[PDB]
């Protein structure tokens, strides 16, 4: 269990960290886009309805 | 034997289709899948060890 | 030993700092999830 | 009769099939097992075209036209006068083209050169088989192939194209055209540059490849180099043919409508489909 | 497989090459650009220097004004809207004067006066670039083969934009500046002249276009196949024939019964490509001036069946 | 099992596994989201009368 | 927290700052375009209605 | 804060100045074009309506 | 890599798979408690 | 103003006079073509209408 | 302000002056073309209507 | 040692001012969100 | 010291002039915005 | 000093003449705008 | 001094000739514009 | 002294010959324009 750190002797941290950044940003963007494409969770439209902003 | 760049091209092709499908769903249009999947797979293909 | 040059000591050091980054990041996420759940529960 | 340097190269071996049985020359032409095959298929196809002209009732070589079977035959064999001759000639053509490529391979082996030439010719064969074999069998009839006649195969091109409106709108066809035009540009520049170096102004010494680099750098700020231009000319030509085959194998198989309508996907992207003005609003 | 020499295995880089001097005015050369390692896999990595003398200033500034004039017309057609500009980009078109204006210069700006202005900038840009190709060869003491080859392309371009419109007597015959519109003009031209496939010079021009792809496929593949013998050092093979040139000649001799030389294959190359646009320009110039229905002409010249 | 780290470079195995497992996991969630009986966001919206 | 500075032993700051500047601008432009594409948050259209500037 | 000047020890000021000048003009043009294409903010048409310059 | 390194790395790897699969088993139980698929 | 003559110490006069001659020719043709496209200023069409030559 | 002259120690004046000359001409051309494209500001059409020169 | 050639203290120096850039940048953003939220709340 | 070869003094000098241009440009833009807002408020 | 190889006096000399051109060009432009505004106001 | 290597005396002479051409060209243009405005006012 | 290697003496002489060609050409052009204007006025 304790030895998980040895992965950094087999991968270069530059490559891993860039891949992590790309991975996490894409995942976050994908999730926010799905919520925006879900009418029950599109916060801009929820607010528009709540405050009677259209007509 | 398979060279690192040949492996990189294979994985980039897998990444292209997988990222393409998920962003095509998330973006609500297949072109969003092509743009995101393409640029990510190109970044992957350009970067062998 | 392995291909990417960092020593075992450096691997331990980097992993300890790395994990502290993950815990900070995931802590902020947990608060954001709690805020959204309180506002609009997804279950 | 030999070229003055030729004799040292005319050694035994390098054959794929037949050993020494066909390992000989007829004048300049190397024979080999596939030379026998190539000649037989070529002669048979040529004579069957001439016989098809007898049946057609014309000796004007511009009017000679061997049509494929009507669509009612599907992928079955037709009567010889009603498209079965096209079937046999297509087998002869395919036999001749493949035999010719395989003969080039054993010529490469005897001369110790790379295989780039028969590999490059295989792209032309696969484009041909796209139009006469792969696309017709996907579409389910030999009658979608083109007829063997000098002007009548252009009628097939015209009629096939206008089935999908203006065929310029096929996106793979646009790419293929761009490679074809770019290849002819590169060929003109490459021919001119080598000749301008070998044949300078009157009484000057031959220019070096350094002058070739210098002229193009001075002209456009870049020179691809002597190796790069031959790589380029090959890949431009092959890409043109690859995208040609692609543009046809998708046409009538996955795409059926007027090709101009395809480009509406861009115009009707949701983030700008409804913005007034322009051409499409 | 064995190594195919399509992409380099190892790149090397040294001091930048400033080029040969000859009679070139070295003050008009730029410095060297960056080295592209991406291009260095396929060709040379070095970018630049570039030469920018008097005709180059004329050509680039005139060409810029041509491109800018079309661009501002597209922004106007877009209603100045950046989203519409990118949506409709391939659909915008700067169109020549309508037929009722003939060859006159009285047509309004929106009605083809801007097309005339852009075409003037294009005319100056292309012709001054031709003189640039000639003079860059002159200053290095090279043969003028490149400028004369380029004149064949200019011949088709001149026929399309200038000579045929004048012979037909209106600017409306000329090509519109626009991606889809010049394709639509190409299709319309054939339909008006009764199927351009039956124009024999269009048929020849296609033969040379296919021949250019054939010949460059052959030549490129041949030089790569003998590159293991230094075959791509073609000028040295011309000056001192090695086994590379001999094996190349014999492959084609044994294949098809005749061959080129290392110089003379480039004479086939230049002429095959030149003949595309030389025959092309003749075929277009004849269309509407001499033959208005090429299919009917083909019927009367034994190349299409009679009705 | 463990001899796989002799059959391959471990970097390739971890790259291939990590990519495939993520693409697998994502598509299973996308299948559930495209399944009306299992889209949690839609089920929640119906429960809480949001739509 | 404290040792995060060691990232500059891994990543050259020059390359990171270029990538970060590009990322932040594109992220900002993305969000502004989302809001402009939204009738309840297109400030230019909200303005036009508030002041009755069209018709 | 006031250590910000060290950015010039990392970035070549020529490349920064070129990049910035291109960025600032293209951004400014982009915004003026958005406003010219927005009927509530096209100042040329607004003044044409104010001063009755057509019809 | 040596045979020892292969055994070492595999013994590390399997402990990671045990953790991941345990979290997955809990997640399937959580979905089952919420809404069974059988 | 008086020191503008030092421009010739930094720019080669051959290039400047070329670039200037190119500029002036292209500008002059452009303006004459604009006026010819302009019906109120096409002097050939004006004189045709003035002298009843348009027939 | 007063130290701005050091820009000529960073940027070669020859390259700047060519770049600026092209920039200012294309900008000026664009604005004149925009106004010519604008019926309220096309001075040639304005004077044509004013002096009854056309139709 | 380091892939950048920075020493430990050079990395501390560079990070300490980098974070001040982020805190400045985010502080301006927080004011921007505050003003916009006061103008038109999204919750 | 630095990757660019600029000394600390050279960087301090350059930044002082650059920052004055930045604030000059910002001041003009602020007057420009203020005039446009008084002419035609967007909020 | 300098990437261009100019001395401080040379750069200061050059800038004085450049600025005089900029102000002259600006003055002509200001008069042009004033004339066009008095002729046909755009606000 | 400078990039061309012209002497200051050469530059003064060359400018005096150039400006003599500029004033000559612009004088002809001014006469042309006056003749056209008198013929057909564009304001 | 200049770029071409013409002497000032050669430059003065060449210019005198060139200008006589220019005046000759322009005189013919002037006569041609007068004839055309007499025949068919374009103002
Ligand atoms: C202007 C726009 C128009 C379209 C115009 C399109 C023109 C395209 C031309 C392309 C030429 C490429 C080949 C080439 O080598 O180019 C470089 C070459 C030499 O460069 P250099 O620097 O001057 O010299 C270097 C020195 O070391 C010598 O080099 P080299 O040995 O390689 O040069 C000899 C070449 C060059 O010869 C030519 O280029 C002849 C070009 C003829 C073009 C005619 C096409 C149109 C007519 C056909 C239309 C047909 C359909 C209508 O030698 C050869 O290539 C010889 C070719 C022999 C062909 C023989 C044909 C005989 C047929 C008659 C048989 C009768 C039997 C009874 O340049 C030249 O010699 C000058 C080329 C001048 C081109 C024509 C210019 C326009 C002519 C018409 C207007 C002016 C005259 C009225
Ligand atoms: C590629 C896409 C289309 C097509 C579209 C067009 C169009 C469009 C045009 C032609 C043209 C030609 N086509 Mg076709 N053509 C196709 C398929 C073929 C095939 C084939 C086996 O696939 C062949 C041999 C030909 C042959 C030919 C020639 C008659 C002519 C000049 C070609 C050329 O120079 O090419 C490059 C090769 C060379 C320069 C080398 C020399 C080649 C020689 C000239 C070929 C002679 C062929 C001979 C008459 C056919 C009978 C063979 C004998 C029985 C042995 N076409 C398919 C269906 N083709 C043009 C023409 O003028 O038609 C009347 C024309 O306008
Ligand atoms: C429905 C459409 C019609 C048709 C209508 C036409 C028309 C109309 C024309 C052609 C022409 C051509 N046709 Mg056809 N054609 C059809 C069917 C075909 C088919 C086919 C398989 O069906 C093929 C292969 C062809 C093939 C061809 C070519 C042989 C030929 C163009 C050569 C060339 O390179 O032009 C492209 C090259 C040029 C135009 C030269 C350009 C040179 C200038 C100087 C470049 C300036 C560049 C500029 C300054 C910008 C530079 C910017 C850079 C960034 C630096 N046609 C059908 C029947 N075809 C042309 C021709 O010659 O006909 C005889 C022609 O005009
Ligand atoms: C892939 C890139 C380009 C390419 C490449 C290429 N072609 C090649 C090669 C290469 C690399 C060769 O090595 C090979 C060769 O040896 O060249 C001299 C060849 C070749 N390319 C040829 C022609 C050719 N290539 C073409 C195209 C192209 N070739 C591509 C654009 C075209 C057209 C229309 O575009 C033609 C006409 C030959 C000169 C030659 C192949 C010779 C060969 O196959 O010889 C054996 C066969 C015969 C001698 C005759 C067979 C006769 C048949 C039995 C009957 C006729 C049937 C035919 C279908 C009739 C069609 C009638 C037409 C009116 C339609
Ligand atoms: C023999 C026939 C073939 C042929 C040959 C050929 N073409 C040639 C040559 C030859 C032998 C040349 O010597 C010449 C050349 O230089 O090649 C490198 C050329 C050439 N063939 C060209 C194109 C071309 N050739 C084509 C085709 C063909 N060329 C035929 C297939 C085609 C097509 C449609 O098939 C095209 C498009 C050019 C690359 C070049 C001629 C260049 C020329 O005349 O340019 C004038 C215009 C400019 C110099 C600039 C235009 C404006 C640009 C946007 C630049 C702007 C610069 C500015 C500083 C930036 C502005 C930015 C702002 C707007 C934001
Ligand atoms: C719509 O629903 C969907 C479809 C999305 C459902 C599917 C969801 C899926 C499949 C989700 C998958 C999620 C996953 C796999 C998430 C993984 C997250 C991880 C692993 C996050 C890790 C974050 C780590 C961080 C932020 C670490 C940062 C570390 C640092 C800042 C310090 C780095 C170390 C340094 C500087 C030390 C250097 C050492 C030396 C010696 C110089
Ligand atoms: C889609 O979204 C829309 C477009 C609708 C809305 C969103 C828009 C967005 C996201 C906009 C973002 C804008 C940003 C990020 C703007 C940033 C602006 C900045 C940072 C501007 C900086 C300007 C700086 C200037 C003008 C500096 C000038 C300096 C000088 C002239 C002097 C230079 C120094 C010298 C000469 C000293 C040299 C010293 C020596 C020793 C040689
Ligand atoms: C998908 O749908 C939407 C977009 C609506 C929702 C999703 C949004 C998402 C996923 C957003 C994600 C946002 C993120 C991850 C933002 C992160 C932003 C960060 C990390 C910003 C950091 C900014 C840092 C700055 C401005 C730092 C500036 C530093 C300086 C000015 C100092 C320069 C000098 C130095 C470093 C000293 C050099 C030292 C020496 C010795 C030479
Ligand atoms: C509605 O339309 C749009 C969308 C286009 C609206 C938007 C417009 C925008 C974004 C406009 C932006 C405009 C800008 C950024 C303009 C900037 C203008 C500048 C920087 C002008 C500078 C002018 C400088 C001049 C004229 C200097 C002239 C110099 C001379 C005449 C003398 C030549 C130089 C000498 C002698 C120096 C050499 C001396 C020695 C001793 C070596
Ligand atoms: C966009 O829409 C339109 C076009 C309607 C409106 C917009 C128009 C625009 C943007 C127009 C812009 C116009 C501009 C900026 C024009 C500038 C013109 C200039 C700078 C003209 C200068 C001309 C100078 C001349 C002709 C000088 C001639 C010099 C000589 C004849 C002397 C030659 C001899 C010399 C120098 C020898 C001396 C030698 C020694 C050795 C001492
Ligand atoms: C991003 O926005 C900006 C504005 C910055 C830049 C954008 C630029 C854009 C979007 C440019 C678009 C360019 C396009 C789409 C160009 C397309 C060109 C095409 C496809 C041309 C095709 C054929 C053209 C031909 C054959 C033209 C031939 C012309 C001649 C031979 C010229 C003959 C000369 C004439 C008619 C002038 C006669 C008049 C006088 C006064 C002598
Ligand atoms: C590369 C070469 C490409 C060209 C190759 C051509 C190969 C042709 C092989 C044909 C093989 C035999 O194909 C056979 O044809 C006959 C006759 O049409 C078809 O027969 C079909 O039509 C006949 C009448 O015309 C009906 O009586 C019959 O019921 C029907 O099936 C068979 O269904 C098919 O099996
Ligand atoms: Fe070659």
């Amino acid at each position: 269990m304790s030895k998980f750190y040895k992965i950094w002797m087999i991968f270069d941290p530059r490559r891993v960290f860039v891949a992590q950044g790309v991975f996490l940003f894409l995942l976050a963007v994908m999730i926010h886009l799905i919520l925006l494409s879900t009418p029950s969770y599109n916060w801009l439209e929820i607010s528009a309805a709540k405050y009677n902003r259209v007509a | 034997e398979v060279s690192e760049f040949a492996f990189r091209l294979m994985m980039a092709a897998v990444i292209f289709v997988g990222v393409g499908i998920m962003f095509a769903f998330a973006g609500g249009h297949w072109f969003v899948g092509l743009v995101v999947g393409g640029l990510v797979a190109a970044f992957f293909a350009a970067t062998p060890n | 030993l392995g291909y990417t040059g960092l020593t075992d000591e450096q691997a331990q050091e980097l992993h300890s700092v790395y994990m502290s980054g993950l815990w900070l990041f995931s802590a902020v996420a947990i608060v954001a999830h709690l805020a959204v759940y309180i506002w609009r529960p997804w279950f | 009769a030999l070229l003055s340097f030729e004799r040292k190269y005319r050694v035994p071996g390098g054959t794929l099939v037949g050993g020494n049985l066909f390992d000989f020359w007829v004048g300049p032409f190397y024979v080999g097992f596939f030379g026998v095959a190539t000649f037989f298929f070529a002669a048979l196809g040529i004579i069957l075209i001439a016989w098809s002209a007898v049946l057609q009732g014309t000796w004007n070589p511009q009017l000679i036209s061997v049509y494929p079977p009507a669509l009612e035959y599907g992928l079955g064999g037709a009567p010889l006068a009603k498209g079965g001759l096209w079937q046999i000639i297509t087998i002869c053509a395919t036999g001749a083209f493949v035999s010719w490529a395989l003969r080039e391979v054993e010529i490469c082996r005897k001369l110790g050169i790379g295989y780039h030439i028969p590999f490059a010719f295989a792209f032309a064969i696969l484009a041909y088989l796209t139009l006469v074999l792969f696309r017709p069998v996907m579409m389910g009839a030999w009658g979608y192939a083109f007829p063997y006649g000098i002007w009548t195969h252009l009628d097939w091109v015209s009629n096939t194209g206008y089935t999908y409106g203006n065929f310029h709108y096929n996106p793979a066809h646009m790419i293929a055209i761009s490679f074809f035009f770019t290849n002819a540009l590169a060929l003109a520049l490459h021919g001119a540059l080598v000749l301008s170096a070998a044949n300078p102004e009157k009484g000057k010494e031959m220019r070096t490849p350094d002058h070739e680099d210098t002229f193009f750098r001075d002209l456009v700020g870049y020179s691809i180099g002597t190796l790069g231009i031959h790589r380029l000319g090959l890949l431009l030509s092959l890409s043109a043919v690859f995208f040609s085959a692609l543009c046809m194998i998708i046409t009538g198989t996955i795409w059926f409508d007027q090709w101009v309508d395809w480009w509406q996907w861009w115009v009707k992207l949701p983030w700008w489909a409804n913005i007034p003005g322009g051409i499409n609003g | 497989a064995e190594y195919q020499n399509i992409f380099s295995q190892v790149q090397v880089r040294g001091p930048a090459d400033l080029g040969m001097t000859e009679d070139v005015n070295l003050a008009n050369r730029s410095g060297v650009g960056p080295f592209s390692t991406l291009l260095g896999w396929f060709g040379n990595a070095q970018l630049g220097p570039i030469y920018l003398g008097s005709l180059g200033v004329l050509s680039l500034f005139s060409g810029l004004m041509w491109f800018f004039t079309i661009g501002i017309w597209f922004w106007y057609q877009a209603g100045w809207n950046p989203a519409v500009f990118l949506r409709d980009l391939f659909f915008f078109s700067l169109e020549p004067p309508a037929p009722e204006y003939g060859l006159s210069f009285a047509a309004p700006l929106k009605e083809g006066g801007l097309w005339l202005i852009a075409s003037f900038f294009m005319f100056v840009a292309v012709w001054s670039w031709w003189g640039r190709t000639y003079l860059r060869a002159q200053a290095l003491g090279m043969g003028k083969h490149t400028a004369w080859a380029f004149l064949s392309a200019i011949w088709l371009w001149m026929v399309l934009g200038f000579i045929r419109p004048i012979l037909m007597g209106s600017w409306s015959e000329a090509v519109p500046y626009g991606i889809f519109s010049h394709l639509d003009w190409t299709n319309n031209f054939s339909l008006v002249h009764g199927n351009l496939f039956y124009n024999p010079f269009h048929g020849l021009s296609i033969a040379f276009l296919y021949g250019s792809a054939l010949l460059f496929a052959m030549h490129g593949a041949t030089i790569l196949a003998v590159s293991r013998f230094g075959g791509e050092r073609e000028l040295e093979q011309i000056a001192d024939r090695g086994t590379a040139a001999e094996r190349a000649a014999l492959f084609w001799r044994w294949t098809m019964g005749f061959n080129a030389t290392m110089e003379g294959i480039h004479r086939w190359a230049i002429w095959m490509a030149v003949l595309v646009t030389l025959t092309g320009g003749i075929g277009i110039l004849l269309s509407g001036t001499v033959v208005d229905n090429w299919y009917v002409w083909g019927q009367n010249h034994g190349m299409a069946p009679l009705n």
